[PDB]
């Protein structure tokens, strides 16, 4: 195939990492060998390019998702960044967040969600994945 | 052996080596064997401080006053704007993102500290 | 046209089921005989590719949209879901959930969101919509 | 480059309007000039077509942020529309929003967020950006 | 041009009638054609609109209720529930009667009292 896309499912994080783990199992999709899920902790594209990427992380209990990117020759920033306000719910109420934007990448550049409370980010089918596709 | 390696202030491209752009200036385009690397002045609000090969400056930090926060000190096209709490808050972190007020009740607080006490 | 793309509006609804109404009113959006809204309950395409589906949810208060998708041949399953708890405020405070990822549909595949309290989706114009467009 | 897409960077507005305020700073992209930031303050595509237009609002303390849009020759109307509420956490609370679908832009149409409460809108980085793509 | 027609490339099409969404613009054989709006959108006015507005949306969950429907010419008007009042100018949401002086209305308020 031609088109570069890829969506992967977040797994249950062995534990101790602040960047959420993927796994590329359920419904997922990874069209060819121009993304791959680098240690199952970032997605790197290889054709430079404008992507879009995006990430939904669902968590339960200021939470925020932040998709820092890391570029070869580059010191890791910030794509986006969203926050969430802790729900006090019984016993503590799920929350959605969802980021998504257009961004330059050239190869070797991977990408990761970095969360505040990693031992939140409910891994229920279908509430947590991250993805991105070449304009 | 051969000098096998670039200059301090450099980045190996292309079998070629270049010169990193100076804080301040964003990278433009890669350098040929003649023509060095062409750099450019990071735009207002923005920044990079250090030697670096970036296509994007940093955006200038925000000091978002719905949180407590006010600029002590603006930024350069080097030099990162630097936050502070308002007269009456203090940090909430060591690095201090969010601000919250001086709990009152015995070392008096900095915003960039608290107020420490007993009876 | 030769690209596959659809949005389409939120719409009240008569009967009582979860999944979601939808209608091609307003500011909507159908590419062409590629992408249908069957039944006025889901979008079903008929060239098999790599889509990007996503649905936008308003409601006025464990609330929880989800994007089940129907294959041919295959028990409908989840490809995602945004959750988000019940706030208090005046009336019922309003609050916005948002769904988007890249899947592999093949043709004939619908999808579509089914909510918790479909009795609470605010129907407001440009509050609710869904739709997906083909990479 | 052949394709025409644009994400923008929130910046703190000056005039405390109810329409937000972009600059091209940051980790920004411009395609070319299909697409420009007219007056600082909304998007503007130049070729017909069919794009994907999105926004993330990030804000804290019914705050509604909106995607009205504005066509030559036809009155400003609304894309899309995403509520939410007010959750006292300590100094404000912060929350994300997220916009984005697919719409019919003619050439000369500019696209903007507006939202209820400007002065509340976070601009600290990666948390608010606007932007769009040509499918 | 003038009024009830726009410009284009070159040639002058005429709009649309307060009812019609746009389809085609005219050329040099055929002029500008459209079709009505749905049977819950519209257009109040002599457009050139590709998309018509869907009617406005009384959400009861607000409060709200279809004072009068909305033609394909003519936008739906809500109002509160008999019981609720606006909470501003214009009757964004609704609020139940506050109970315990004079009573409220469509907008007012009640005002208690010993
Ligand atoms: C995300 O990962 C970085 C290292 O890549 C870590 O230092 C940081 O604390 C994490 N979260 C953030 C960006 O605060
Ligand atoms: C999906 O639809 C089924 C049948 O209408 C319903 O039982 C289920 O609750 C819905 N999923 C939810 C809860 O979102
Ligand atoms: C912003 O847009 C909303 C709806 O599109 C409207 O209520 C408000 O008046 C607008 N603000 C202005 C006047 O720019």
């Amino acid at each position: 195939n031609p088109q570069i896309a890829a969506h992967v499912i977040s797994e249950a994080s062995s534990k101790t990492t602040s960047v959420l783990q993927w796994a590329e199992k359920g419904y997922y999709t990874m069209s060819n060998n121009l993304v791959t899920l680098e240690n199952g902790k970032q997605l790197t594209v290889k054709r430079q390019g404008l992507y879009y990427i995006y990430a939904q992380v669902t968590f339960c209990s200021p939470f925020i998702a932040s998709l820092c990117l890391k570029s070869p020759g580059r010191f890791e920033r910030i794509l986006l960044r969203a926050a969430n306000t802790h729900s006090s719910a019984k016993p503590c109420g799920q929350q959605s967040i969802h980021l998504g934007g257009v961004f330059e990448l050239q190869p070797g550049a991977s990408v990761f969600v970095n969360v505040t409370d990693p031992s939140q980010v409910s891994h229920g089918t279908g509430f947590t994945s991250f993805g991105l596709l070449k304009l | 052996e051969p000098p096998t390696a670039c200059r301090e202030k450099q980045y190996l491209i292309n079998s070629q080596c270049c010169s990193l752009c100076q804080p301040g200036q964003k990278l433009v385009s890669d350098c040929t064997e003649f023509t060095e690397t062409e750099c450019l002045p990071c735009g207002e609000s923005e920044f990079l401080d250090t030697w670096n090969r970036e296509t994007h400056c940093h955006q200038h930090k925000y000091c978002d006053p719905n949180l407590g926060l006010r600029v002590q000190q603006k930024g350069t096209s080097e030099t990162d704007t630097i936050c502070t709490c308002e007269e009456g808050w203090h940090c909430t972190s060591e690095a201090c993102e969010s601000c919250v007020l001086h709990r009152s009740c015995k070392q008096i607080a900095t915003g960039v500290s608290d107020t420490i006490c007993e009876p």
